[PDB]
């Protein structure tokens, strides 16, 4: 059963270097190669380079000369490209993925984020649902890095939920919304928590969404 | 290096129907063409090997055909599973190279957007700056036209969009604009609203509220 697992994300600063891993099963890892794909937000993919383990002979793509660089080791079966000088130009979604010819196996994607911003939690604001099937929702405005997490009353609302992708705004903050659509009659005998959380900065937030008096 | 070059971009099919994508290289690459399908926040996954072979786990209803510089996938009777992006790649030559993809959008009934806009909270203001959010929720196309009027100004570039992807229940899109000012700014006007222009709407849809009513 070949299988491909690769690193978690990384958020690093212009001129940073990172190292993403591959760590391969299922089968001797000197005989087959990894190879690298870079793609690009709502783009194709591109071909990094590869290496044979065991040898460790490499090929890389000669745009990626200066910028990739593979070693592996085949005690631990762990390829890693290593991405020097960082620029914003090098932010994708990294793969790894076994040469057979076609790619059959491929790693689960390493998110690569590249900025000046710093690591800051969000404010959350409530979308207060109409004066006059409403809508209501949160605000989850000003935060850095990537990921948060939107939840509604815990989890036990999830019928009619919309969690929009995040807009990266000018100031280098994400900025995004979570709404809910909900009976009309239900805002005034209720309570809508949205359970909001950003790990990268511990910000655990459940702010109470009410009509406005 | 070899350019694969795919057509359509972007196709939208309904279920049931049959599509041909085209995938065209820039020379000879023997057989060495393969068929990957990518859904969102997923590695790609091999479809089609060797311009037409079978691959372990794949949907018979894809199929590849092919010759020379000139290929194509098929997907008889399209599934509701089957929306993603469709690259081709070629494995004859380093570098490996793939097309540009296209992205199969499932078609669907037209349906209008529903709108909602939301002031700013009392909260936000307070640190200086209004987010006026306006939601168009669970419509069917794409297209959208979404106008912010402040006090009858016609907005400009004080706004972002923001969609979400097709909903995995029924397909729909839902939107969001999201105006921002400055408090100052926001303060200096009353009344504040979004227009909507969709296909499945007789007229444009305008959500408004007034700052001096609760």
């Amino acid at each position: 059963q070949v299988q491909l697992q690769e690193s978690g994300a990384e958020v690093m600063k212009p001129g940073a270097s990172v190292k993403i891993s591959c760590k391969a099963t299922g089968y001797t890892f000197s005989t087959y190669w990894i190879e690298w794909m870079k793609q690009r937000p709502g783009g194709g993919l591109e071909y990094i380079g590869e290496i044979l383990p065991g040898s460790g002979s490499t090929y890389y793509n000669e745009k990626f000369k200066g910028k990739a660089t593979f070693t592996a080791d085949t005690s631990s079966n762990t390829a890693y490209m290593q991405l020097s000088s960082l620029t914003s130009e090098d932010s994708a979604v990294y793969y790894c993925a076994r040469g057979d010819g076609y790619y059959k196996y491929w790693g689960q994607g390493t998110t690569l984020t590249v900025s000046s911003a710093s690591t800051k939690g969000p404010s959350v604001f409530p979308l207060a649902p109409s004066s006059k099937t409403a809508a209501l929702g949160c605000l989850v405005k000003d935060y850095f890095p990537e990921p948060v997490t939107v939840s509604w009353n815990s989890g036990a609302l999830t019928s009619g939920v919309h969690t929009f992708p995040a807009v990266l705004q000018s100031s280098g903050l994400y900025s995004l919304s979570s709404v809910v659509t909900v009976p009309s009659s239900s805002l005034g005998t209720q309570t809508y928590i949205c359970n909001v959380n950003h790990k990268p900065s511990n910000t655990k937030v459940d702010k109470r969404v009410e009509p406005k008096s | 290096d070899i350019e694969l070059t795919q057509s359509p971009a972007t196709l939208s099919v309904t279920p049931g129907d049959s599509v041909s994508l085209s995938c065209r290289a820039s020379q000879s690459i023997s057989n060495n063409l393969h068929w990957y399908q990518q859904k969102s926040h997923e590695p790609p996954r091999l479809l089609i090997k060797y311009v037409s072979q079978s691959v372990s786990g794949i949907p018979s209803r894809f199929s590849g055909s092919g010759s020379g510089t000139d290929f194509t996938l098929s997907i008889n009777s399209v599934e509701t599973e089957d929306f993603g992006m469709y690259f081709c790649g070629q494995s004859n030559s380093w570098p490996r190279t793939f097309g540009g993809g296209t992205k199969l959008e499932i078609k669907r009934t037209v349906a209008a957007p529903s709108v909602f806009i939301f002031p700013p909270s009392d909260e936000q203001l307070k640190s200086g700056t209004a987010s006026v959010v306006c939601l168009l929720n669970n419509f069917y196309p794409r297209e959208a036209k979404v106008q912010w009027k402040v006090d009858n100004a016609l907005q400009s570039g004080n706004s972002q969009e923001s969609v979400t992807e097709q909903d995995s229940k029924d397909s729909t899109y839902s939107l969001s604009s999201t105006l921002t000012l400055s408090k100052a700014d926001y303060e200096k006007h009353k009344v504040y609203a979004c227009e909507v222009t969709h296909q499945g709407l007789s007229s444009p849809v305008t959500k408004s509220f007034n700052r001096g009513e609760c």
